[PDB]
């Protein structure tokens, strides 16, 4: 009778990247699907795969069209080692944020009428970036005294954000912790996607190409050299608020001359060294 | 129930404006399930551009309670 | 308590009045127009077609009709205040 807020989501890589994908191949839709985990425990709620699901509608309404291939898609992937059944729904929303609306919420209640610790996630394609991918979790809060037992800090780590207070967290639905645990062979395989081929490491680059880019970058350097000479002979005529202003729509000599002393000594180094090793390896 | 519906769905204060325009539109190629739209596809009627009083140009993708043939630019 | 049971009302000008079921086609000065009912205060019989009424920022109803706008130029022409000679 707690529901404690250490409570966490564990999300596969491959669910990750399945609801990550449906959803900005529907940007304008809330496109949507379902969950497959296991309830391991009172405080894990494991999702191991989703399945988009076929669903037609509008960019203020998404709806599915089909329960029969979703009842099919359970027995056939049953048949195939995946007898995990239903833990929730998954559905996105572009540049709004995370939260749930009405429409949401009444699925989720469908939800938590069919099974308790169903959970619903939202997935916001357009606002995820390289380095962090925008998802939250959450279930909703009945018509009450506190949603959640705290037994630990867990929970309150997260800072929840302004636009999900605004459409109703912590009112109408509360969120939970997701966790992205992997096993051996996923990090693995994620550590060696972006691996390349050994020859490309050996091989050598076009000795004209080369001679033509370390020409060309020395000819630009000449100038930024000039353009560094008349640049240092300003900085004492300068007022000391004028001078990070001085550099605002006006080339920097100085960055610019780093930049190329560091592409210029990368590529050179690298040549000269590719080129010693092979000259040994190869006979 | 549904003609109650239609009645609270038509709150009194409209916005008056013209109809630019009745374009005929027609569904392209065929669209992914999962991701597929009822507006951009699978709508094969007449379909109207308006320009409300308020300066603001409006695709209307579904006509409305007026029928297309009525309305005249 | 002028500001709290006292709402803003804003300026327009009627156009149409539709079938006898009240329903008016406002012109709101360089804000917008709209088809909109009455208040519950006024009557019918007090709305004609192209005179001023005032309409609440909500629902646009109409709550009030106002004097017709006049140029300052010919306002000016009344007497207002008469001579006092006599034959
Ligand atoms: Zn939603």
């Amino acid at each position: 009778p707690a529901v404690d807020t250490a409570e966490q989501v564990y999300i596969s890589s491959l669910a990750l990247l399945k609801m990550l994908k449906h959803g900005r191949a529907g940007v304008p839709m809330e496109v949507m699907g379902l969950m497959l985990g296991e309830f391991v425990d009172d405080y894990t709620v494991r999702v191991i795969d989703v399945f988009a699901m076929p669903q037609s509608g509008t960019g203020v309404s998404v709806e599915a069209v089909d329960p029969v291939f979703q009842a099919k898609m359970l027995d056939m992937l049953k048949q195939t080692g995946r007898p995990e059944m239903v833990v929730g729904w998954y559905h996105s929303h572009p540049g709004f944020g995370c939260w749930l609306s009405g429409v949401d919420i009444n699925t989720q209640q469908s939800f938590e009428a069919l099974s308790e610790r169903a959970v619903a996630v939202v997935v916001d394609p357009i606002q995820s970036v390289k380095g962090k991918v925008v998802i939250d979790a959450f279930r909703l809060i009945n018509a009450n005294h506190e949603p959640r037992q705290t037994t630990s800090n867990l929970g309150h780590l997260n800072k929840p954000s302004i636009q999900a207070l605004i459409h109703g967290l912590n009112r109408h639905y509360y969120s939970i912790t997701i966790n992205y645990r992997k096993n051996e062979l996923e990090q693995k395989m994620l550590l060696n996607l972006h691996k390349k081929s050994w020859m490309e490491g050996l091989t050598l680059q076009d000795y004209s190409e080369h001679c033509k880019h370390n020409e060309s970058v020395v000819k630009e350097m000449l100038e930024l050299a000039k353009n560094y000479n008349k640049a240092v002979e300003e900085e004492d005529k300068m007022t000391p608020e004028q001078l990070a202003i001085k550099n605002v729509g006006k080339q920097d000599p100085k960055r610019h001359l780093e930049e190329h002393v560091d592409v210029l000594m990368t590529s050179n180094i690298v040549q000269c060294l590719a080129a010693m090793l092979d000259t040994v390896v190869f006979k | 129930e549904n003609s109650e519906k239609i009645k609270v769905n038509k709150t009194l204060p409209y916005l008056v404006s013209n109809v630019i325009e009745l374009l005929d539109v027609d569904p392209n190629d065929q669209e992914e399930d999962g991701a597929n739209i009822d507006l951009d596809s699978q709508r094969k009627g007449k379909c109207a551009v308006i320009k409300t009083s308020t300066r603001q140009t409006y695709f209307l993708p579904v006509i409305g309670l007026v029928d297309a043939e009525k309305l005249k630019p | 308590q002028s500001e709290q049971p006292l709402q803003v009302a804003r300026c327009t000008k009627i156009i149409n009045a539709d079938s006898e079921d009240p329903k008016y086609i406002i012109n709101v000065k360089q804000f917008a127009k709209f088809v909109v009912d009455l208040s519950d205060q006024v009557a019918p019989t007090d709305i004609e077609e192209g005179m001023r009424v005032g309409v609440d920022r909500n629902k646009y109803q109409i709550h009030i009709p106002l004097p017709p706008k006049i140029d300052p130029t010919v306002t000016m022409m009344q007497v207002e205040e008469k001579p006092d000679v006599t034959y």
